[PDB]
């Protein structure tokens, strides 16, 4: 078993926020 | 002292007495 | 999958079967035919089906150590969305690979000036 | 090719309703609305006139044959045996249900979107309102882009009035719209040139009148708040 | 950005979709909610001031 840690975030939606 | 302190229809109106005054 | 050789080139999806094959050059995707999809270190892939749309997210990151997932933050850019509308309860991989199930969560996302999700 | 769906020689069963997806084509809903053949043209979340100008990401057509009485059951948030199992409409599906008399030609039945006695063919249209490049667009004519001036802009079915300026935003390719804290869209990508344009609201300011007492004089001075003299 | 019960929180959308008779209903919901939001804001400022 390998810990997920912080890996795996993806952009939720097309709209751009800065 | 001054260093330490930090659209739609909303608008901010300038104070009558400027900081210099 | 943390492989430089990238032997893995297949992804089988089934309860209609969704076959995604990297093959050569453009990736070719078969949902057979109810529909046909036009041809399009560590590799990170997120697979989810929402409303009959299959959104894939892919990021490639060089790894100092193959054994352990790199400590740090990675943002996965969406690659392709397919309106296949096929129910998938099982999946298989065609030639280490780590599989993690996705659970709904509330996330606070930090966006930089560039707009990347820094954290 | 709406004609194919509407004039389809063979119609699907009510319970076994079929869904055909219409995409990548300009769609004119006026023709359908004009045709009197359709006994009912009720639109639940949209108005027929607006249909011509609105641009939808995807259009889904459901074809089934039901008795005249059964037509009412289809309606969203209505309890009918046909609606109970055969075909279910989710509330606020933002689509138009179109039914036409088909008894002459006709003369098997048994979760939302999950699959007197004369039978009438019924086709249900569902409109996708998600924010994505919209494959289906109504008949419209594009006009040349204008920048650095207040302009009323309709982009891919999005209407707003604001100044348009070139945007230095590093828009990601998948991204189509940039939004501020408010729902209003700060930045838009051109449907024809794929350029990122910033939107700035047209200058608005309070008008104040400086008046000496009316008795003393009637002359007045006018102040425009936070408005440059050049603008006005 | 709150719907307050309306189909959408973007006024232009409602105007660009529903016909005048129906739109009124949706708009009224938004007006009521937005109006209430201002009063709350104003009241707090008075007390705070
Ligand atoms: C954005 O990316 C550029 C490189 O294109 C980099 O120089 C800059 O520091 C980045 N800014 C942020 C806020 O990430
Ligand atoms: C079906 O055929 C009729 C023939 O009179 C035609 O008028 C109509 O346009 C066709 N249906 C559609 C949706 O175009
Ligand atoms: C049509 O759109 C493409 C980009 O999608 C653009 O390159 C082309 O110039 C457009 N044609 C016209 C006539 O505007
Ligand atoms: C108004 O615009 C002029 C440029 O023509 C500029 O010099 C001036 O500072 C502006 N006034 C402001 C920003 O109050």
């Amino acid at each position: 078993y390998t810990n997920s840690f912080t890996r795996g975030v993806y952009y939720p939606d097309k709209v751009f926020r800065s | 002292l001054f260093n330490k302190v930090t659209f739609n229809g909303l608008t901010v109106l300038p104070p009558l007495l400027t900081d210099e005054m | 999958s943390t492989e430089k050789s990238n032997i893995i080139r297949g992804w089988i999806f089934g309860t209609q079967s969704l076959l995604i094959v990297n093959n050569a050059t453009n990736v070719v995707i078969k949902v057979c035919c109810t529909f046909e999809y036009v041809s399009q270190n560590l590799r990170e892939f997120v697979f989810k089906n929402i409303d009959g749309y299959f959104k894939i997210y892919s990021k490639h990151t060089p790894i100092n150590l193959v054994r352990d997932l790199p400590q740090g933050f990675s943002a996965l850019e969406p690659l392709v969305d397919l309106p296949i509308g096929i129910n998938i309860t099982r999946f298989q991989t065609l030639l280490a690979y780590y599989v993690g199930y996705l659970q709904p969560r509330t996330f606070l996302l930090k966006y930089n000036e560039n707009g990347t999700i820094t954290d | 090719p709406f004609g194919e769906v509407f004039n389809a020689t063979r119609f699907a069963s009510v319970y076994a309703w079929n869904r055909k997806r219409i995409s990548n084509c300009v769609a004119d809903y006026s023709v359908l609305y004009n045709s009197a053949s359709f006994s009912t043209f009720k639109c639940y979340g949209v108005s027929p006139t607006k249909l011509n100008d609105l641009c939808f990401t995807n259009v889904y057509a459901d074809s089934f044959v039901i008795r005249g009485d059964e037509v009412r059951q289809i309606a969203p948030g209505q309890t009918g045996k046909i609606a109970d199992y055969n075909y279910k409409l989710p509330d606020d599906f933002t689509g138009c249900v179109i039914a036409w008399n088909s008894n002459n030609l006709d003369s098997l039945y048994r979760k939302p979107f999950e699959r007197g006695y004369q039978p009438y063919r019924v086709v249900v249209l569902s409109f996708e309102l998600l924010h994505a490049p919209a494959t289906v667009c109504g008949p419209k004519k594009s006009t040349n882009l204008v920048k650095n001036k207040c302009v009323n802009f309709n982009f891919n079915g999005l209407t707003g009035t604001g100044v348009l300026t070139e945007s230095n935003k590093k828009f990601l390719p998948f991204q189509q719209f940039g939004r501020d804290i408010a729902d209003t869209t700060d930045a838009v990508r051109d449907p024809q040139t794929l350029e990122i344009l910033d939107i700035t609201p047209c200058s608005f300011g309070g008008v104040s009148v400086i008046t000496p007492g009316t008795n003393t004089s009637n002359q007045v001075a006018v102040l425009y708040q936070d408005v440059n003299c050049t603008e006005v | 950005s709150s719907n307050f019960g309306a189909i959408s929180s973007v006024l232009n959308d409602i105007l660009s979709r529903l016909d005048p008779p129906e739109a009124e209903v949706q708009i009224d919901r938004l007006i009521t909610g937005r109006l209430q939001s201002l009063q709350t804001y104003v009241t707090q400022q008075l007390i705070r001031a």
